[PDB]
C-alpha cells in the first residue's frame, strides 16, 4: 500500500502498479484487484463474505 | 475378575452388508450425546459441519452450534474471547485436559467417544450391552467407592455410573425415551461418528460386486478361449525304427 | 449406456434396500 | 472402473471438507483511520480494507 | 532364454485347433466334476489329516482353557 | 518384452505361480495409496493420529485410500506366505540367488509394514515400536546402545516417529529395486513347474497365456481387497490402535498384527530373553538354510508323499502358532505353543531332510 | 562393469567432461543429507520452521547436514549449467536421446529444488510457492482450477506444505532413475570429445584414466562445497527466509534463488502475464530445439571462431540477465533486461544458426 | 544453550531459576508456575503478536533469535541501527 | 561399445613408457606456463570481449541507476 506510481499499491514480485481503486495501471498483472461481496452493519462495521 | 462376558449380537438396521445407517436414529443419538454424554465425554474429531446432510439441515446445525460458546482470538488487544459456535467448530470438550477429567470423575478418565465403537471389540453391541447392563454386584463382590458393577466391562468394575435411564431426555420427534431406546439411538450415532463413510462404502460395495460379477466371468472366458489351443492339442511320437 | 445407467440403477437398488433410512428420505421433514 | 478410481485419488488432492468450512468476517471500520490500508487474514489471503 | 535355443527335440508331432473352431468349456461339468473328485480324493489323505489335528488341538485347548477358569470344571 | 511378451514359460504352471505378479501389484498398490496418504500425514507425535483421522473424515475419498493401504498390507502378506509356500513345496528354492533375494524381500517387507503400523501413533503403534526395536537389546554389550540410537533417545518419542515416517517412505522403493533383481535372476533360469522336471521341452510364450492368467488373478486380488475395504475394513485390524498412544499404559490383551502372530508365539514360547530373540530370528532366517537341507533326489514334493504329509503338518503348525499367538499366556496355550514352536524347527531341520532320504532309499537311489 | 572399467572413452576429453560425475555426486549428496534431514523435519505449518531450527541447533551435527543440503543444491546448479554449456559448445546435443533426457533432468531438478526451498516455510518459501504454482493460472480457463488443486485449497496453506514434502522426498529418486537412462543412452554412442571428430581410432579404458580424474574432480567439488558450508554458509542464500512465512506480507525486495535469476529476469521483462510465462517456459524448453537449429557441417565449436564469439556472448548475456534479475524493476534495468532477454532468444534462434551457415561457406561446403 | 558458551552449568541453572515459567496441568488439571530450568526456552514478553503490537503502538518487535541472519548487513546493520538514532532532517515530520 | 569392435586401424605404431620410468611433472613450468600463455592468447579474443561488454553495461547501468535517484532540484 502507498507504493508505486499511483498512490495505490505496488507489487514487489514483478512490478505491478495499482491505483487507490485497486485497478491495474502498469506492469504484468492482467486484472484489477478483486472486490468481494460485503454489507455494512448497524454497528458501523462491515461484514465481508 | 478375569472372567469375561461377551456381548450378544443385536440386529442393528445397519448390520447387513448393503444396509445403511438409520439417519433418524443418528439424529436421536446425537441428542443423547448432546444432552447426556457430552458433560463428561469429549468427541474431539466431530464438528457441527459433519452433521449437515447426515441428520440435520445446515440451518439446524448452525442453530445447534450457536447454542454453545467457544473461545477464539486473540483479538486486536491480544486477548482471547468468547463467541457463538459455528459450523466449523468441533464439539466442545467438557474438560481442558485429562487430568481435570480424572479429577472430576474420581480418578477415572471418560474416553473420547469419536471412535469408541471402533476402539472396542464388539462395537455397538458392546456399548449397548454396557449401557443397558448395569446391575447389582453378585454376592461376595465389594466395590471400592466410586466404582459400579457392570458385567460387560472388563473386570466388571467401572468408574462410570449408569448414564442413562427412562426419560433421561426428551426426543425432538416424540419417540418414547425408554432406557433401551436411548441406548439404541446413541449407539447408532456413535457408529456414524466412528465411521461416517459407512453408507458410502456399502453403496460402492454393491457397485463393485455388480462390476466383478460382469468382468470376472468375461475375463475367465478370455482365459479359457486362449488356453483352448493348448487344452485340446494332441501329441504323437514318431521315432524312426 | 453404462456409467449413467449402471450408477443410477445401483443407486436405485441401494436406496430401495434402505428405504426411509437415508437423509434424502427424511430430509423433507426438516426442510424454501 | 479405472475412470472412477483415478478421479477418486485426484479428488483427494482437492480442498478437504474442513477447508471448505469457510465463513464470513466482521470488520470494525472505526478502528481504521483515514488514509490507512488495513490487511486482515480472510481465507489465507490478505483482505484489504 | 529364447525360443530357438532352449533344447533339442526330435520326432514329436503336435496337433492343435484354432480357438475359434472349438468350445472354451468342453464338458465343463460332465468331466470337470469327476476330475475334481479324482484330484480331491487323490490328495485329501496327504492334506486333511494335519488340519484335523489342528482342529482337535484347537477345540480341546479352547475347552480346556474355559473349564480351567471355572469353579467346578 | 524380455520381462514379458516372448519370455518362454512352462506350459504347466498352476495358479500357485500367480502370486509373484500379485505381489508386484500389492507393492504398486501400497506405493500409490501410500504416496497419497503421505500428502496429508504429519509425523509429529502431537498431530500424527489426528492427521490420520483427518484423512479418513475430511479428505475426499481419504477413507478408501487409507483402508486400501491398511488392508493392502494384509493382502501383501497373504500373497507372501502363499508365494513362499509354493517355493518350498515345489523346490523352487534350488534357484539359490532368486530364493535368497526372496528372503531379503520378505524381511524388508516385514520391516516396512512394522514401521508403517507405527505411523498412526495408536496404542499398538507405540508398543510395537517399543517391543520390536528392543529386540536389538538382546545383542551383547552394544544392544542397548543400538536401541537408543534407533529411537534417538532413551525411549520411543518424537524423534522415533519422524524417522520412521522417513524410513517407511523410502524402503518400499528399495523393495521395488530388489524385486527387479529377484526377477533378473529368475529369468536366467526361467520358472520351475509343478513336476519339478525341466520344462525346456514344452515351453509356451508368456503372452498371451500367462498375461491373461495374471490379469484374471489381478481381478481376484482386487475383489478380495475391496470386499475387505468396502464390507469389512476393520476385520483384520486391531481395535486398540483406535486409541491414541499412551506411554504409561500397555493394553492388557495387546497382540501383533495377524501376519506376525506365528513369530510372536515362537518368541513367547521361550522363557529366556536372548533365546527367544534368537528363535525369532531363526524362524525366518531358516529359510536361507532350506536349500542346504534338501536331501531328495527329486526337486518337487509332487511325487513325494511323505514329504507332502510333513509339509502340510508344517502348514497346520504355522496355523497352530498363529492361533496361539492370539491367546493369553495361560495354560494350556503355553504348552501347546511350546510344542508347536519345537515342531516347527523339528520339521524343517530333521523330519523333512530325513523323509527325503527315506524316500530316496524306497526308490533305490 | 559396463558403466566403468573397460568402457572405451575418448583419449582427449577435458575437465568439462567431469561435470557428469559431479552431478551424480551432487545427487547422492543431496539424497543422503536429505534423508537425514527428513528424519527430523515435520511438515505441519505450525512446526516446519521450528523443526528446521531444531535440526541446526540441537541435532548433533544437524547444522552441517542442513547447510550441506542447502549449498549442495547450489553446487548442483553450478554443475548443471557447466554440463549444459559443455553440451552446447561441443555439439553433444546431437546425441538426441541423451540430450532430451537431459532436458527432462534439468526440469525435474528445478522442480525438486523449488519444492525443497518451500519446506522450511520462511518468507521466501511461502511466496516462492505462491508465485511459481500460480504460473499455471496462465493456462486459459482451467489455470485457476489447476492451481487450487495443487494447493489443496484457495491459497498456499497446510495441505500445500505437506504434499510438497512428499513430492520433494520422492522426485530425487525418480531423477536418479532417469539419470541412469541418460547414461544407458550415452553408452550406446560413447562420449563426444573437444574436436567433435569420432574418437573410435583412439579410445582408452575408463579405468584408470577417468576414474582417477573423476576422483580428483570429486575432491575439488567437495572443497568448493565445504568452503561454502564452513566459511560462508549463507553467501548464496537469502536473509528473508530466516523469517517465518507471513501470508499477509510479501517482502519488498523479494527475489528468487540465484540459479533462477536469469529466468526471473526474462519473465519480468514481459508486461503481459501469459507472454511472460510462455517466455519463461521457452527459456528452458528451447534447449530441446538446439539440435534442430544446428547448421554447421562440423559438430564442435572448437574449429568455429564465429560460433565461439556468439557462444560467449550468450554466456555474458545470461550473466547479464542474472544481474538484472537481482535488481529492482526500475530504469535503466527494465530496458537492459528487455534487451538481454531479446538477445538470448536472438542468439540461439537466429545468430548461431546463421553463423554456422556463414562458417560453412567460408570452408566451401 | 548458554552452558559452555558463556556461562557454566551452575551459572545457567541460576539464570534459569530467575524466571517463573508455566507448567502443568497438575493432578487437579490446573496450570501452575515454577522456577525456570535449563530445558526452558527464554521467556516471551508477550503471549501473542497481537499483544506485542498493542504494547508498542502497533509496531511488532521481531523475535531476535535469527535477526542477524534475517537482515542484510547482519551485525553491521544491527550495530549501526542501535547506535544510529539522530534527529529527523529538515522537512521530515514523523507521526507519534 | 567394446575394445576389439570399435573401428578399423592399420599401420600405426605407438610407443609408451611405464609411469615408473618417467617424471609425472616433466617441465611443469618451463613448458606449462608457455603453453598456458599460448592457449590463453589463442582464445581471449573469442572469450573476453562479451564479458568486457557485460562489465561496461553493468557499470554504466549501475551508475545510471544511482544518478537517477539523486534529487533533481525542482
Ligand atoms: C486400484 C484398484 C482398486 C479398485 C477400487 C474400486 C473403487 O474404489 O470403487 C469404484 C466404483 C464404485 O462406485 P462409485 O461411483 O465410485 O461410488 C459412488 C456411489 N454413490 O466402481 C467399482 O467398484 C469398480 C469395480 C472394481
Ligand atoms: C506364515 C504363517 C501364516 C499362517 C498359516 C495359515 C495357513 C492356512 C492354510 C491355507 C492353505 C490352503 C491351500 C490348500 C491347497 C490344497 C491342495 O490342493 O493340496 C494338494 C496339492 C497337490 O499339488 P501337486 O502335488 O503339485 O499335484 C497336482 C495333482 N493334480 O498341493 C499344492 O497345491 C501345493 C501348494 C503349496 C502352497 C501352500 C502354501 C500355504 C502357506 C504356507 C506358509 C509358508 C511357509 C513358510 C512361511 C513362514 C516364514
Ligand atoms: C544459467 C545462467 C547462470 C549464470 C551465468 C554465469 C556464467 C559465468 C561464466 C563462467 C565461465 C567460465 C569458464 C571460461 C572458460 C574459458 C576458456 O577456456 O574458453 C576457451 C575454450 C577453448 O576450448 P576449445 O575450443 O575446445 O579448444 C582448446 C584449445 N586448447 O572454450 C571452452 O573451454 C568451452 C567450454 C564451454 C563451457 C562453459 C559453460 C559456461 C556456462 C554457461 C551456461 C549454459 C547455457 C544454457 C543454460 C541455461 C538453460
Ligand atoms: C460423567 C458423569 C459421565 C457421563 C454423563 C457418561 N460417562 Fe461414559 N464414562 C465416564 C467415565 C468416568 C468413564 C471411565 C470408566 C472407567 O472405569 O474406565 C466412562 C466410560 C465410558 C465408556 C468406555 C468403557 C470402556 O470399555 O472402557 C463408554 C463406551 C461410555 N462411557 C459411554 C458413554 C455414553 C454413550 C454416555 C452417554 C449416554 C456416557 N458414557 C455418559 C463418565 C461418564
Ligand atoms: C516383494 C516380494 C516379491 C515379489 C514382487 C516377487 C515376485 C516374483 C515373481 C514375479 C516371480 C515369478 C512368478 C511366480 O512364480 O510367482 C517370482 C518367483 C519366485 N520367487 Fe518371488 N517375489 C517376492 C518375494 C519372494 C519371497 C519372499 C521368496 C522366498 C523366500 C521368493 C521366492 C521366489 C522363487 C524361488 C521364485 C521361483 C518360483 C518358481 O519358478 O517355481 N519370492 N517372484
Ligand atoms: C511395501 C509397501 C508398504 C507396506 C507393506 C505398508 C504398510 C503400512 C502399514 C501396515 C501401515 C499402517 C496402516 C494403519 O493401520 O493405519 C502403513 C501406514 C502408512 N503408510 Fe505404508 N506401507 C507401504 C508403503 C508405503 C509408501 C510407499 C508410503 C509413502 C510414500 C506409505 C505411507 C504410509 C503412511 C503415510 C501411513 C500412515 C497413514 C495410515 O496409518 O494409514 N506406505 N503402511
Ligand atoms: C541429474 C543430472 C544429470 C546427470 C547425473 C548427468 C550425467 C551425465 C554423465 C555421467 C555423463 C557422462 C560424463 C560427461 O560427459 O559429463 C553425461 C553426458 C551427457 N549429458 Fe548429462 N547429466 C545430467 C543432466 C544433463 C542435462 C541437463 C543435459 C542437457 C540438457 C545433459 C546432457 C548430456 C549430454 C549431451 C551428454 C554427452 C556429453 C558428451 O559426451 O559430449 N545432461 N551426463
Ligand atoms: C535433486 C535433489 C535435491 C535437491 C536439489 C534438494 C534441494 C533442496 C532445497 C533447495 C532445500 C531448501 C534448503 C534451505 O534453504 O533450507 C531443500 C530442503 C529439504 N530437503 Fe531437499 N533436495 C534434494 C533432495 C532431497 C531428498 C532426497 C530429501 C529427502 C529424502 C530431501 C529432504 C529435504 C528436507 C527435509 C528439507 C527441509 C530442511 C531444510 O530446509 O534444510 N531433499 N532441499
Ligand atoms: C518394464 C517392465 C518391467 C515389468 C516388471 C514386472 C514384471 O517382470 O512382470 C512380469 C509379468 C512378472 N511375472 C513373471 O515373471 C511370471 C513368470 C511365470 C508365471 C507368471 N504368472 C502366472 O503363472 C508370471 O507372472 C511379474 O509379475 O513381475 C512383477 C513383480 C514385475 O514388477 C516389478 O518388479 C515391480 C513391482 C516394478
Ligand atoms: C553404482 C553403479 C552404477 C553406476 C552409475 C553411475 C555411472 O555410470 O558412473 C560413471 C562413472 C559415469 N561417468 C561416465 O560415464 C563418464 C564418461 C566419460 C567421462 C567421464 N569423466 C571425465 O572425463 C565420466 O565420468 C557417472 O558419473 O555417472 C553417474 C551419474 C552414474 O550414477 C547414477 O546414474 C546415479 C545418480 C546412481
Ligand atoms: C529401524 C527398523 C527396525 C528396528 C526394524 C526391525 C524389524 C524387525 C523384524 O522385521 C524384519 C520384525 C518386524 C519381525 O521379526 C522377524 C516381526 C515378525 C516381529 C514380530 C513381533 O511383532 C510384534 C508386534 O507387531 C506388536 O505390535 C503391537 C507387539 C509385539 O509384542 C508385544 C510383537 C512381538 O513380540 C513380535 C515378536
Ligand atoms: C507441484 C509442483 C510445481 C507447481 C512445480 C513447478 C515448477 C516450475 C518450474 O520448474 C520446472 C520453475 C521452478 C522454474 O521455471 C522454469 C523456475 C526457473 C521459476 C523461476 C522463478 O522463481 C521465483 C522464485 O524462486 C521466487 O522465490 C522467492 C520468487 C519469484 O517471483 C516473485 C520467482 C519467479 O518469478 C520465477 C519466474
Ligand atoms: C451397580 C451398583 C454398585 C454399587 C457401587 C456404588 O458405590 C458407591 O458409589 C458412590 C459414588 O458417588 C460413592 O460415593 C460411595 O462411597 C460408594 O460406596
Ligand atoms: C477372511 C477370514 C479371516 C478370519 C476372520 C476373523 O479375523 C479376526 O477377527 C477378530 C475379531 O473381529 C480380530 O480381533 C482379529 O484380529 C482378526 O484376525
Ligand atoms: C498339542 C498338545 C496339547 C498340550 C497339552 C498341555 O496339557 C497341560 O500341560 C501342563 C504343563 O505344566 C499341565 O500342568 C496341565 O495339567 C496339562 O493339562
Ligand atoms: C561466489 C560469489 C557470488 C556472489 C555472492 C552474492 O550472493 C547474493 O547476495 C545477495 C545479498 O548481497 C542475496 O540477497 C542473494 O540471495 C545471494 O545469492
Ligand atoms: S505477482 Fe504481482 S507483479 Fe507478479
Amino acid at each position: 500500500a502507498n507504493a508505486g506510481d499511483f498512490g495505490g499499491y505496488y507489487c514487489p514480485c514483478h512490478g505491478s502498479h495499482y491505483d487507490a481503486s485497486g485497478r491495474i495501471r502498469k506492469g504484468p498483472a492482467p486484472l484489477n484487484l478483486e472486490v468481494p461481496s460485503y454489507e455494512f452493519t448497524s454497528d458501523d462495521m462491515v461484514i465481508v463474505g | 475378575s478375569d472372567l469375561e462376558l461377551h456381548p450378544p449380537s443385536y440386529p442393528w438396521s445397519h448390520r447387513g452388508l448393503l444396509s445403511s445407517l438409520d439417519h433418524t436414529s443418528i439424529r436421536r443419538g446425537f441428542q443423547v450425546y448432546k444432552q447426556v454424554c457430552s458433560s463428561c465425554h469429549s468427541m474431539d474429531y466431530v464438528a457441527y459441519r459433519h452433521l449437515v446432510g447426515v441428520c440435520y439441515t445446515e440451518d439446524e446445525a448452525k442453530a445447534l452450534a450457536e447454542e454453545v460458546e467457544v473461545q477464539d482470538g486473540p483479538n486486536e488487544d491480544g486477548e482471547m474471547f468468547m463467541r457463538p459456535g459455528k459450523l466449523s467448530d468441533y464439539f466442545p470438550k467438557p474438560y481442558p485436559n485429562p487430568e481435570a477429567a480424572r479429577a472430576a470423575n474420581n480418578g477415572a478418565l471418560p474416553p473420547d467417544l469419536s471412535y469408541i465403537v471402533r476402539a472396542r471389540h464388539g462395537g455397538e453391541d458392546y456399548v449397548f450391552s454396557l449401557l443397558t447392563g448395569y446391575c447389582e454386584p453378585p454376592t461376595g463382590v465389594s466395590l471400592r467407592e466410586g466404582l459400579y458393577f457392570n458385567p460387560y466391562f472388563p473386570g466388571q468394575a467401572i468408574g462410570m455410573a449408569p448414564p442413562i435411564y427412562n426419560e433421561v431426555l426428551e426426543f425432538d420427534d416424540g419417540t418414547p425415551a425408554t432406557m433401551s431406546q436411548v441406548a439404541k439411538d446413541v449407539c447408532t450415532f456413535l457408529r456414524w461418528a466412528a465411521e461416517p463413510e459407512h453408507d458410502h462404502r456399502k453403496r460402492m460395495g454393491l457397485k463393485m460386486l455388480l462390476m466383478m460379477g460382469l468382468l470376472l466371468p468375461l475375463v475367465y472366458a478370455m482365459k479359457r478361449h486362449k488356453w483352448s489351443v493348448l487344452k485340446s492339442r494332441k501329441l504323437a511320437y514318431r521315432p524312426p525304427k | 449406456f453404462f456409467e449413467r445407467a449402471f450408477d443410477q440403477g445401483a443407486d436405485a437398488i441401494y436406496e430401495h434396500i434402505n428405504e426411509g433410512k437415508l437423509w434424502k428420505h427424511i430430509k423433507h421433514k426438516y426442510e424454501k | 472402473a479405472a475412470k472412477n478410481v483415478v478421479s477418486q485419488f485426484v479428488s483427494s488432492m482437492s480442498a478437504s471438507a474442513d477447508v471448505l468450512a469457510m465463513s464470513k468476517i466482521e470488520i470494525k471500520l472505526s478502528d481504521i483511520p483515514e488514509g490507512k490500508n488495513m490487511a486482515f487474514k480472510w481465507r489465507g489471503k490478505p483482505l484489504f480494507v | 532364454r529364447q525360443f530357438g535355443h532352449l533344447t533339442r527335440v526330435r520326432h514329436v508331432i503336435t496337433y492343435s485347433l484354432s480357438p475359434f473352431e472349438q468350445r472354451a468349456f468342453p464338458h465343463y461339468f460332465s468331466k470337470g466334476i469327476p476330475n475334481v473328485l479324482r484330484r480331491t480324493r487323490a490328495c485329501i489323505l496327504r492334506v486333511a489329516p494335519p488340519f484335523v489335528a489342528f482342529y482337535l488341538v484347537y477345540t480341546w485347548g479352547t475347552q480346556e482353557f474355559e473349564k480351567s477358569k471355572r469353579k467346578n470344571p | 518384452n524380455n520381462a514379458f511378451i516372448d519370455l518362454p514359460a512352462p506350459s504347466n504352471i498352476s495358479s500357485w505361480w500367480n502370486f509373484g505378479s500379485l505381489l508386484g501389484i500389492c507393492l504398486i498398490l501400497q506405493i500409490l495409496t501410500g504416496l497419497f496418504l503421505a500428502m496429508h500425514y504429519t509425523s509429529d507425535t502431537t498431530t500424527a493420529f489426528s492427521s490420520v483421522t483427518h484423512i479418513c473424515r475430511d479428505v475426499n475419498y481419504g477413507w478408501i485410500i487409507r483402508y486400501m493401504h491398511a488392508n493392502g498390507a494384509s493382502m501383501f502378506f497373504i500373497c507372501l506366505y502363499m508365494h513362499v509356500g509354493r517355493g518350498l513345496y515345489y523346490g523352487s528354492y534350488t534357484f539359490l540367488e532368486t530364493w535368497n533375494i526372496g528372503v531379503i524381500l520378505l524381511l524388508t517387507v516385514m520391516a516396512t509394514a512394522f514401521m508403517g503400523y507405527v505411523l498412526p501413533w495408536g496404542q499398538m503403534s507405540f508398543w510395537g515400536a517399543t517391543v520390536i526395536t528392543n529386540l536389538l537389546s538382546a545383542i551383547p554389550y552394544i544392544g542397548t546402545n543400538l536401541v537408543e540410537w534407533i529411537w534417538g533417545g532413551f525411549s520411543v518419542d518424537k524423534a522415533t516417529l519422524t524417522r520412521f515416517f522417513a524410513f517407511h517412505f523410502i524402503l518400499p522403493f528399495i523393495i521395488m529395486a530388489i524385486a527387479m533383481v529377484h526377477l533378473l535372476f529368475l529369468h536366467e533360469t526361467g520358472s520351475n513347474n509343478p513336476t519339478g522336471i525341466s520344462s525346456d521341452v514344452d515351453k509356451i510364450p508368456f503372452h498371451p497365456y500367462y498375461t491373461i492368467k495374471d490379469i484374471l488373478g489381478a481381478l481376484l486380488l482386487i475383489l478380495a481387497l475391496m470386499l475387505l475395504v468396502l464390507f469389512a475394513p476393520d476385520l483384520l485390524g486391531d481395535p486398540d490402535n483406535y486409541t491414541p498412544a499412551n506411554p504409561l499404559n500397555t493394553p492388557p490383551h495387546i497382540k501383533p498384527e495377524w501376519y506376525f502372530l506365528f513369530a510372536y508365539a515362537i518368541l513367547r514360547s521361550i522363557p529366556n530373553k536372548l533365546g527367544g530373540v534368537l528363535a525369532l530370528a531363526f524362524s525366518i532366517l531358516i529359510l536361507a538354510l532350506i536349500p542346504l537341507l534338501h536331501t531328495s533326489k527329486q526337486r518337487s514334493m509332487m511325487f513325494r508323499p511323505l514329504s507332502q504329509c510333513l509339509f502340510w503338518a508344517l502348514v497346520a503348525d504355522l496355523l497352530t502358532l498363529t492361533w496361539i499367538g492370539g491367546q493369553p499366556v495361560e495354560h494350556p496355550y503355553i504348552t501347546i505353543g511350546q510344542l508347536a514352536s519345537v515342531l516347527y524347527f523339528l520339521l524343517i531341520l530333521v523330519l523333512m531332510p530325513t523323509a527325503g532320504t527315506i524316500e530316496n532309499k524306497l526308490l533305490k537311489w
